[PDB]
C-alpha cells in the first residue's frame, strides 16, 4: 500500500513525511469504498473466472494438456486450477492495497526462474495470465474495468 | 514494516483465503480514519521540537537527572538523551499512520532493552519520559486524536519496561 | 412618465439623520434615536 | 514534485511506472486545476499577507524591533519583511508542485547555519511563518486551507 | 527528477517573481493534457516486455548488418544485452512522457551515451534507428488503446534522437 | 410610517387590503407592523 | 429577482410548453459552472471587509477626496462610503450566483444616478472604486472567476455612467 | 430556485450567505442531474396522469360532473382536465429549481380569489391535485417519489 | 448599433483604462467565431421570406384561437400585417448575430414593444410562441448548411424572449 | 439556531413552513454528530486554550498584568482567565447551536457598557479571543476551523 | 421562544457547566427524531384544514354550544373559534419541530387563558376540541408520530385547564 512506501521512504532521510505524501496518503484513503466495489465481485465470481480462462488457455495454446507436456497428469492439472485463484487472491490484495505491494513480496519475486526449476515453461504463463485479465475484465463494468486493469498488467511484463 | 492493511492481508495469506466481511470490517475502519491520522501527522512535524521540550520540562528537568551525579550531567549525555526523545516521537508517529505497532517492533524495540541495562540508562525515568510526552502529545493534537497515540506511546512502554 | 418597475423593487431612500444608521446596513439600529442630525423625536413621560 | 518524486522511487526499484504512482499522478493532475486557483490568490494578496503577518510578528516577539535586536532600524525592518517575502514566495512554488522539493531545494536545507551565521534568532522566523499561516487561512476556504496550510506548517518543522 | 512544473519553478525563481498570468496558462495547458499523458503511459507499459521484443525482430529483420558477425549484435551475450540496452530507452521514455520535458532524459539516459558506446564499440547508428523504430511503435498501441497521440507521447523518443546523435548538417 | 412605500410587493400588500376591509384596517395594518413598532416604539411620536 | 435557473423557466413558461431539451442544456451549462460561483462566494465573504480597505488605498484615500474639500472628509462621509462600497460588494456575489444581472436592476441601481447627484457624491470617483475593487477581488478569487465577476462589476460601473 | 429563495432570505438580514447556506447550493447544483431525470417522466407521460386523476377525482367527488356543476358537459369538462395540465406544469418546474417561488408565484396567490369568482369548489381541484400526487408517485422511484412529492404536498395545503 | 467590440470600448473607456490582457483575450473569443457568425447569417437570409411562411403557418396551426376571430390575427389586413410584424423579428436576429451582444435588439425592436402592442390589442403571449417557433427553427437551417450552432444563434432570440415577455416567477 | 430562525420568519407571515426551508431542518438536525463532535475537542482541551492564551496575552499587552493597569497577582488575573473560560464555553455553545444566536443572548450585547464600568480595555479582550483563535484552530482540522473561525471571528467583531 | 437546541443550552449555560454526556445525550435524541418530525410536518401541510373540519365534526358542531344559547353559534363567533383551532395547530407542529413547549410557552399559553376567563367563551369545549384534534392528527400523520404529537397537544391540555 501506500502507506508502507511513504514509512520506508521517510526512515532512511531521518524526516517526518511531509505534506507531498500526506496529500498522498489521504487521497488513498477515501477510495476504499470505491476499491471495494472491485474486490467482491471477484470474489464470488471467482469459479466462474476460474475455469473460463482455464478452458481460454487451453483452447490458445494446448500443450500443457498434450502427452509429453505439464498438466498432462491430474494431478499437475489439479495444481494448475489451483494456481489461477491463487493468482486471483493476490491480484485483489494488490486491488485493496492499491500498489504493489502484497503484488510484489507474494507471487512475483523470483517467479522467473523458479517455474525453470519446476517443468512449467515462462512465456506460456504468461499467456495464462493474459487471458485471466480478459476473463475477469468481461465481468468487470466497464468504468471500473479501467481501475483494475493496470493491476493484471503488471503480472505480465514482470513474468515475461 | 507491517501496515494495519497489510497485517490483514498477511494473516489472510497465511490461510490463503479471500477477504472476509469481519477482515473488511478492519479496512473499513482503517478507511474510515484516514483523514483524522493525516491531520495529526502534519501538526507533530510542526511541533517535534516543542513536543519534546515540554515533555522533558515538565518531567525531567531541575531533578535528580539533570543536577550533578546521574545521567544527564554531561551535554553530551543531554544531547544523547535529547536524542532517543525526538527518535520515540518520530518513530511514534509512523504507528499512528500506520496503525499497527509493527513498526515498534522490527525498529525500536529490537536492542532497545538490552542496550539500556547494559549502558546504566535507568528504564524507570525513560519510561516517564515518553509518559509525560503523552499527554503533551494528547494536547497538541486535539483528544481525538489524543486516544490515538495512547496505542502506539505505551506500545514502547510495554516493551521498554 | 411611468416606468415598468418589476415583481419586487427596493427605492433606495436616504436616512434623514445620520448617514450610517439606514436600516438597510444595520436592521439592529432602527430603534436607536438619530441623534442631533434628525429631527427631534417626541416621547411622553409625564402623566398630570 | 509529486511526479518526480514517483519516477525518482520507480527509477530506483528499476521497474516501470506502477498502477501505484500511475494513479497517485493522476489524482494529481486532475486536482491541477484547483491548486492553482489556491495559489493565485496567495500571489494575489502578497502585500496583505506580510504586512498583516508583518503586524502580527513584531508584536510577539518586541526583542527583535527594540534596538540591539537584529531587525533594528528602518533599512533592517524592511529586510525582515522582504526576509518574509520570500518563504511566501516559495510557498506558492511548493503548493503548484503538490510537494516541498521547491521548498526543501530552495528553501530549507542550509537555514540553521545561515541565521546562526546572521545574528537572527532561529525561532523567531518560525513565529513568524506561524503567524503568516494565521492570515493565509482567513484568506481560502476552509477545505483548500487544510491544503495550503500544510506547506506552511512543513516550514515551521524545518525552522525548530 | 525535473518535472515540467519544477521546470517552470526555477524559470521563475532565478529571476525572482511571482506566478503571473503566463505561469497561470502555461501550467494550465500541461494539465488539461495530463489525462492523456497517463492514460497512454499505462498503455506503453501494456506490453512494454513484448514491444522491445517486436522492436528488435524489426530492426534487425531490417538492418541484418547486426547479427551476422559485424558490429555488436552477434551473440546472444549481445543479444540479450541489446534488449535490455532498448529496454531502458523504453522505460525512460515513460518517465518524461509523464514528466511533461525532457529533464528526466537529459540527466539519465542521454549523458554519457556518447561515452559509454563508443568505449565498447557499440554504433550509435542503429541505436537512433531503435528508437525510430519505437518511435512509431509506441504510437501503435497509442492508437489501437483509443488515446489521442500528437507531439506529447512522440516528443519524448526523438529528444532521444535529435541529441544523442550526432550533427550532420 | 415616517417613510416612503418600499417598493411594489410592500404596496401590493396594503392595496388589497383597502380593496377588501376598508380604510379602517389600511391604517391598522401600518401601524401594527414591526416595523413601526420596533423603530418607533410604543410611547414615540413618530417622526420622517 | 431573476435567478439563470428561473429565466430560463420564466422563459420556457410564457410559451406554454414544458422543458424542452434545449432549455435543459441550458441548466446544465449553469450546473457545470455551478461550483465556480459558490467557491468565489464563500472566498469573499470571509474577508469582504478586507476588500473594502485594500480598495479604499489604491484609489480613493490621500488624494482630493478624503482631503478638506472632498467627499469623504468629515467622517459621517467616511463611514457612509465604507459601507457603501460594501453594498456593491455584497451585490455583486448575490449576483454572482443568481447568474444574472436582474438583482441590479431592482435592489441597486434605481436610485444611484440620482441620489448621488442628490448627495453631492462625485460619481467620478466611485466609478473608479468599483474598477479598483474589480483589481483586488481577481487577484483574492482567482484569473478564472474574475472575468464572471467582472461581469457584474461592469453592469454596476456602466450603470453609474 | 435554491439560491434566489436564500438570496432575498439574505438580503432582510443584510448579510453574505452562510457556510451552512452554501452548501446547500452546493449540493443542489452538483444533485442537478438527478431532479431533471424525474422531470422528464412527469413531462413524458402526463397524457397517463391526468387521465387517471381525472377519473379519480370523478369517482372521489361524483358531484362535480352532475347538472348544475361548474365541469358539467363535454366543453367544461375539457378545462378542468386543462387545469390539471397547469399545476403539474409548475411542480415539473419546481423539482428543477428545487425550491417553491417557481410554484409560489404563479399558481398559489391568487388561487384562494381565482376559483372563488369562476364559481368552482375550490378545494375539489384542490382535491384533484391530491390525486395527482399519487399517480405521480406511482411512476417514480423509492427516493424521488418522497423528494419531488413533497412539493406536491405544498400544494394541497397551498388551497386549503 | 453598438458592437460586441465597442460594448466593450465603453466598459473600459468610463473606467479611462487601456486594453489589458483580459481585453486582448475577451475580443479573441469574439474573433474565432466570427467565421461561425457571418456564415450563419447567410444562410438565416437564404430562405429568410420562406422562414417567417414557415413559421406562421406552423403558428396559426398550433394556435388556432388566433385565426378563427378572436385575437388579433383575424383577416389579411391583420394575417399580412403579422407576416410583417413577423419579418422584423427575423431580420433584427441576423443584426444581433452578426454583432455579438443584444444592444441592437435592444434599442430598436425592444424598446416601446410592450407599449405599441397593448395600444393595438396585439397580444404579447403568441410573440414569444412566434419567436420560440423560430429560433428552434433558425437552427435548422443552419445545421442543414453544416455550420456548428448553439451558444450563439439563439443569443438573440431568447433575449427577445426573456426581455419582451413580463416575468411570472 | 437554524429551527427557530426558521420558525419566527415563518410566523411573521403566519405561513405553514413552505418545503424549500424544510430541507434545511432535513441537513441540520441529521448532521449534528459532525458538530457536536467539533464541541468535544474545544471541551476536552479548555485547560490547554486558556492557559496557552493567557500568556499569550500579557505578552501582547504586558499593561495589564503591570501594576497600574486591572489584573494585579494571583487573585485578578485568576478572573482574569476565568472570564475568557466565560467565552470558550460560549463558542462552544455556537458551535452546537448551528449559527451565532446564542452567544448575543449571553456574551455580547452588552459587552461595551460592561468593561468600561469595569474598567478594563475594551480591546485587549479582543486580543484575548484573537489568541484563542490562533490555538484552537491548530487543534481543528480544516474544513471545520472555517466553520469555527467564523464564530471566532464574529466576537472580535463583537468587542472591536 | 426557543427550540430544544438552546434549551439544553439555557439548561447547561446555568450553573456554569459544559456540554456534558447526558446533555449530549439530550442532544442525540433530538437528532435521530429529526427524521420524524419534519415528515410530520409535510404530512400535516397538507391536510391543515380537513383536520380542523375533521375534529370539529367530530366533537362540537352537533350540541348546544353550536345551537342558540351556546356560544359557536354565530358566525363572528364561529370564526374565531375555527381561528384558534387552527392555530393551535399551526403553533404544535411549530413547537414540535422545535423540539419543546417553549414556543407555546411564549405565545400560546400566557395569553389565550385569561383571554377566556374575561370573554365567556367556554374553555372545557375548546379541551374536548383539542382532544378530537390529537387522535385525528394521530390518524392522519400515523402512529408512529402520533404519540409525540399528543404531548405538545397536552401540554396545551395541561395548561388551558
Ligand atoms: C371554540 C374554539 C371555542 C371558542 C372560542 C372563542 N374564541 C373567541 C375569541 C378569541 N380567541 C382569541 C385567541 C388567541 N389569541 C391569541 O393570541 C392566541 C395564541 C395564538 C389565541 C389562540 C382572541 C384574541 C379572541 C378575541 C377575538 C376578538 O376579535 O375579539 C371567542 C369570543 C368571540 C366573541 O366576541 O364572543 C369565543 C366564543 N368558543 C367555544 O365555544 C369554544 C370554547
Ligand atoms: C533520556 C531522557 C534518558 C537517557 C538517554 C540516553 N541514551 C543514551 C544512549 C543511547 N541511546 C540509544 C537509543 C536508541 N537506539 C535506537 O535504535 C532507538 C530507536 C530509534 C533509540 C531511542 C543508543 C543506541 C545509545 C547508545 C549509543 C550512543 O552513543 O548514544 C545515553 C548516553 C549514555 C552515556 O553514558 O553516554 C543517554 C544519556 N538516559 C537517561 O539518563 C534518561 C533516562
Ligand atoms: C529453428 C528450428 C532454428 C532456429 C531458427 C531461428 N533462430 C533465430 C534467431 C537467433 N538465433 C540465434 C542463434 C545463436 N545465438 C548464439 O549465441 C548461438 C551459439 C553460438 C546460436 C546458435 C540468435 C542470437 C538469434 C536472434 C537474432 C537473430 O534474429 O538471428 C530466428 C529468428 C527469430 C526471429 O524472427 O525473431 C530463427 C527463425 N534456431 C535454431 O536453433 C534452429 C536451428
Ligand atoms: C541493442 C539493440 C543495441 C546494442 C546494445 C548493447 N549495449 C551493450 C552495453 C551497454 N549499454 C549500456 C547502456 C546504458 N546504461 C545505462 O545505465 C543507461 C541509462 C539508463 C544506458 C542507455 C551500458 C552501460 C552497457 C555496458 C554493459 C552494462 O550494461 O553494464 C552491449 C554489450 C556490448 C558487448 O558486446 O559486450 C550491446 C550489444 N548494441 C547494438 O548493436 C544495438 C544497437
Ligand atoms: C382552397 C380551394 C380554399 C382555401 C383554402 C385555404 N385557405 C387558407 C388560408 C387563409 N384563408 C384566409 C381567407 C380570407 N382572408 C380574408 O381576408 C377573406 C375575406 C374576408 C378570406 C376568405 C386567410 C387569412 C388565410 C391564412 C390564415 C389561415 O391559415 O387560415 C388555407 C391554409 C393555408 C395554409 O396551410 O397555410 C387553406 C387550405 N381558400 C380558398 O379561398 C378556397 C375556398
Ligand atoms: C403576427 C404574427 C403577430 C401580430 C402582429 C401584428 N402586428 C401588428 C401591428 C404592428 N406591429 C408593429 C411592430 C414593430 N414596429 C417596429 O418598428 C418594430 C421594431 C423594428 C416592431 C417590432 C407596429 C408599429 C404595428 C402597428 C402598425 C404599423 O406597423 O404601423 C398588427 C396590426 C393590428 C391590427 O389589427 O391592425 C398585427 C396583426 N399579431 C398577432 O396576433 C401575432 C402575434
Ligand atoms: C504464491 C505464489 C505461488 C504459486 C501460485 C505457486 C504455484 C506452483 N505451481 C506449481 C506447479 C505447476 N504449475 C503448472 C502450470 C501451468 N502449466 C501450463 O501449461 C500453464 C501455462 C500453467 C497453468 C496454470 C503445472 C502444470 C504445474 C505442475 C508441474 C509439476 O509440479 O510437476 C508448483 C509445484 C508443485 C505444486 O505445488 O503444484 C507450485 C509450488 N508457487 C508459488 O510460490
Ligand atoms: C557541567 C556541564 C553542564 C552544562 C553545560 C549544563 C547545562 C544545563 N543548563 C540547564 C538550564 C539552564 N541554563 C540556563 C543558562 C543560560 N541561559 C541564559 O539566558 C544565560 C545567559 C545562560 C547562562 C550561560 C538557564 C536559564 C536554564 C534554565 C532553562 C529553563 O529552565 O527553561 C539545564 C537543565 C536543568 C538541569 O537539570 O540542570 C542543564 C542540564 N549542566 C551541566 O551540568
Ligand atoms: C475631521 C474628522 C476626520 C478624521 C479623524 C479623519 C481621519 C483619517 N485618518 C486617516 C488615516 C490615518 N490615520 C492614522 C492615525 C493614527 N493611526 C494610528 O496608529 C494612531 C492610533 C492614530 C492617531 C494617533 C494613520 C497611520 C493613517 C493612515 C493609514 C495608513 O498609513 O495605513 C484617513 C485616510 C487618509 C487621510 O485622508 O488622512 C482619514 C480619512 N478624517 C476626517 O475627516
Ligand atoms: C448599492 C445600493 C446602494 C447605494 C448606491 C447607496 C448610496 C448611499 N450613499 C449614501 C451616502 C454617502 N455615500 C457616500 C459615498 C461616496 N462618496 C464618495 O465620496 C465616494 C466616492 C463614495 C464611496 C466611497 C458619501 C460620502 C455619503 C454621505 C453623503 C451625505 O450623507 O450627505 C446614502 C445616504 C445615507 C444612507 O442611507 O446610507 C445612500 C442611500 N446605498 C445603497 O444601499
Ligand atoms: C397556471 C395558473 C393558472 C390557473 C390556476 C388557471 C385557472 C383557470 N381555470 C379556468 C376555468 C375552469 N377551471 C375549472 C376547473 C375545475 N372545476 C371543477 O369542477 C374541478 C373540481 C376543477 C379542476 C379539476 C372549470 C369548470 C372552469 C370553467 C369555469 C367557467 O368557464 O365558468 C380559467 C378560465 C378559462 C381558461 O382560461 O382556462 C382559468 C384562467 N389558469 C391558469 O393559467
Amino acid at each position: 500500500t501506500v502507506v508502507s512506501q511513504v514509512i520506508l521512504k521517510a526512515d532512511d532521510e531521518l524526516r517526518y513525511p511531509t505534506t507531498g505524501e500526506l496529500k498522498n496518503i489521504s487521497d488513498f484513503l477515501k477510495t476504499g469504498e470505491q476499491r471495494l466495489r472491485i474486490v467482491d465481485t471477484l470474489t464470488e465470481n471467482e469459479k466462474k473466472i476460474v475455469d473460463r480462462a482455464s478452458a481460454q488457455l487451453w483452447k490458445k495454446r494446448p500443450d500443457f494438456i498434450a502427452p509429453g507436456g505439464n498438466a498432462a497428469g491430474q494431478r499437475e492439472r489439479s495444481l494448475c486450477l489451483r494456481d489461477y485463484g491463487w493468482y486471483l487472491r493476490v491480484i485483489t490484495y494488490g486491488i485493496l492495497s492499491g500498489d504493489k505491494d502484497p503484488i510484489e513480496s507474494i507471487g512475483l519475486i523470483g517467479v522467473k526462474e523458479m517455474y525453470n526449476s519446476l517443468g512449467v515453461p515462462m512465456p506460456g504463463m504468461v499467456e495464462a495470465i493474459r487471458c485471466l485479465k480478459e476473463a475477469s475484465l468481461a465481468l468487470l463494468d466497464d468504468e471500473d474495468a479501467k481501475e483494475a486493469a493496470p493491476y493484471f498488467d503488471f503480472i505480465i511484463q514482470a513474468m515475461s | 514494516m507491517q501496515d494495519a492493511i497489510t497485517s490483514v492481508i498477511n494473516s489472510s495469506d497465511v490461510q490463503g483465503k479471500y477477504l472476509d466481511a469481519s477482515a473488511i470490517q478492519k479496512l473499513k475502519a482503517y478507511f474510515a480514519t484516514g483523514e483524522l491520522r493525516v491531520r495529526a501527522a502534519t501538526t507533530i512535524s510542526a511541533n517535534a521540537a516543542n513536543i519534546v521540550k515540554e515533555a522533558v520540562a515538565k518531567s525531567l528537568l531541575y531533578s535528580d537527572i539533570t543536577r550533578p551525579g546521574g545521567n544527564m550531567y554531561t551535554t553530551r549525555r543531554y544531547a544523547a538523551c535529547i536524542r532517543d526523545l525526538d527518535y520515540y516521537l518520530r518513530y511514534a508517529t509512523y504507528a499512528m499512520l500506520a496503525g499497527d505497532p509493527s513498526i515498534l517492533d522490527e525498529r525500536v524495540l529490537n536492542g532497545l532493552k538490552e542496550t539500556y541495562n547494559s549502558l546504566g540508562v535507568p528504564i524507570g525515568a525513560t519510561v516517564q519520559a515518553i509518559q509525560a510526552m503523552k499527554e503533551v502529545t494528547a494536547g497538541l493534537v486535539g483528544a481525538d486524536a489524543g486516544k490515538e497515540m495512547g496505542i502506539y506511546f505505551d506500545y514502547i512502554c510495554s516493551g521498554l519496561s | 412618465r411611468p416606468a415598468p418597475f418589476g415583481k419586487d423593487t427596493r427605492r433606495i431612500l436616504i436616512h434623514n439623520g445620520a448617514g450610517i444608521d439606514n436600516q438597510l446596513s444595520n436592521p439592529g439600529a432602527r430603534g436607536n434615536a438619530p441623534g442631533s442630525l434628525g429631527p427631534k423625536v417626541f416621547k411622553l413621560d409625564q402623566l398630570p | 514534485s509529486i511526479v518526480t518524486k514517483s519516477i525518482v522511487n520507480a527509477d530506483a526499484e528499476a521497474r516501470y511506472l506502477s498502477p501505484g504512482e500511475l494513479d497517485r499522478i493522476k489524482s494529481f493532475v486532475t486536482s491541477g486545476e484547483r491548486r492553482v486557483r489556491i495559489a493565485e490568490t496567495m500571489t494575489g494578496a502578497r502585500e496583505r499577507i506580510i504586512k498583516e503577518a508583518g503586524n502580527q510578528l513584531f508584536q510577539k516577539r518586541p526583542d527583535v524591533v527594540s534596538p540591539g535586536g537584529n531587525a533594528y532600524g528602518e533599512e533592517m525592518t524592511a529586510t525582515c519583511l522582504r526576509d518574509l517575502d520570500y518563504y511566501l514566495r516559495l510557498i506558492t512554488y511548493g503548493i503548484v508542485a503538490g510537494d516541498v522539493t521547491p521548498i526543501e531545494e530552495i528553501g530549507v536545507v542550509g537555514v540553521r547555519e545561515m541565521y546562526k551565521s546572521l545574528g537572527t534568532p532561529i525561532e523567531a522566523v518560525a513565529e513568524g511563518v506561524r503567524a503568516m499561516k494565521s492570515v493565509a487561512t482567513s484568506l481560502l476556504s476552509g477545505e483548500d486551507a487544510a491544503e495550503a496550510g500544510a506547506y506552511f506548517d512543513y516550514l515551521i518543522g524545518a525552522m525548530s | 527528477m525535473r518535472d515540467a512544473v519544477t521546470s517552470l519553478i526555477k524559470n521563475y525563481d532565478i529571476t525572482g517573481r511571482y506566478l503571473d498570468r503566463d505561469a497561470i496558462d502555461s501550467l494550465k495547458s500541461y494539465f488539461v493534457t495530463g489525462t492523456a499523458r497517463v492514460q497512454a503511459a499505462a498503455t506503453i507499459t501494456a506490453n512494454a516486455a513484448e514491444l522491445v521484443k517486436q522492436a528488435a525482430s524489426q530492426l534487425f529483420g531490417d538492418l541484418p548488418e547486426l547479427i551476422r558477425p559485424g558490429g555488436n549484435a552477434y551473440t546472444t551475450r549481445r543479444y540479450a544485452a541489446c534488449l535490455r540496452d532498448m529496454d531502458y530507452y523504453l522505460r525512460y521514455a515513460t518517465y518524461a512522457l509523464v514528466a511533461g520535458d525532457t529533464d528526466v532524459l537529459d540527466e539519465r539516459v542521454l549523458q554519457g551515451l556518447r561515452e559509454t558506446y563508443n568505449s565498447l564499440g557499440v554504433p550509435i547508428g542503429p541505436t537512433v534507428v531503435g528508437i525510430g523504430i519505437l518511435k512509431d511503435l509506441a504510437t501503435e498501441k497509442v492508437q489501437a488503446a483509443g488515446i489521442e497521440v500528437g507531439a506529447y507521447l512522440e516528443q519524448p523518443f526523438d529528444h532521444l534522437i535529435s541529441e544523442l546523435s550526432e550533427t550532420d548538417v | 410610517l415616517g417613510r416612503p412605500t418600499y417598493g411594489r410587493q410592500e404596496m401590493n400588500s396594503y392595496f388589497d387590503l383597502c380593496s377588501k376591509k376598508g380604510f379602517y384596517a389600511l391604517v391598522d395594518a401600518i401601524i401594527d407592523s414591526v416595523e413601526y413598532n420596533e423603530a418607533f416604539g410604543e410611547d414615540t411620536i413618530p417622526y420622517e
